[PDB]
DNA sequence: CGGGTTTTTGTTAAGGGCTGTATCACTGTG
DNA sequence: CACAGTGATGCAAATCAAGTGTGAAGCCAGACAAAAACC
DNA sequence: CACAGTGATACAGCCCTTAACAAAAACCCG
DNA sequence: GGTTTTTGTCTGGCTTCACACTTGATTTGCATCACTGTG
């Protein structure tokens, strides 16, 4: 497998 | 029988209802969020109360689970009491 | 260095509902 | 025997801050087992 | 051009639903 | 009687709150005081 990036996952309750 | 209320159930009672469904609960913040059940419970509650448009009661859930704001400063007590043209005994 | 992937954040419009603010002719100490 | 203020003062009473080792309670597990209101 | 009220009413503003699309930030690796 | 709901329990183990004492050290409550104001 290969990593594809992409946006770290913040935690549920720091988005909007 | 037929069913009851939801909230007028015990603690014990209501069991059986959300059995099959906190079972998916934790399996999907498991394998997305990362394990928290309690955040995105509450995440969820909140987007059910602001679609009820119930902000009200959002917000107040919002203080408790944050740092409480009660109790107000004795300068904007004494503020609120002198410029609203109150009484000492009122 | 920059596509590629993942995610965040906003946008479009017809409705519903809660909250906030301007407007109206007047007061009162003289 | 009108009745609701009017605010400063003062003393009785309620709450607490300090220390650690307890008790008491709530709840988790998944499963087994009796009351009770409609047919 | 005195200035802080006085309360009822009406309008604006902001935030939810549908669902698909669009601008933008953070790593991965050729 | 059936069916579904509503509560009951099981023991080992976990967290969470109350308390056991005592000495001050505050913070809160409520009565006192001679008066107004509508006549």
């Amino acid at each position: 497998h290969i990593n594809k990036g992409g946006r770290p996952r913040q935690h549920l309750l720091s988005l909007t | 029988r037929p069913r009851q209320h939801l909230l007028s159930l015990t603690r014990r009672a209501q069991k059986h209802r959300l059995r099959e469904l906190k079972i998916q609960v934790k399996e999907f913040a498991d394998k997305e969020e990362g394990g928290d059940v309690k955040a995105v419970c509450l995440t969820l509650f909140l987007l059910a109360l602001r679609a009820r448009n119930e902000h009200r009661q959002a917000d107040e859930l919002e203080a408790i689970m944050q740092g409480r704001g009660s109790g107000l400063q004795p300068a904007v007590c004494l503020a609120i009491r002198v410029n609203t043209f109150l009484s000492c005994s009122q």
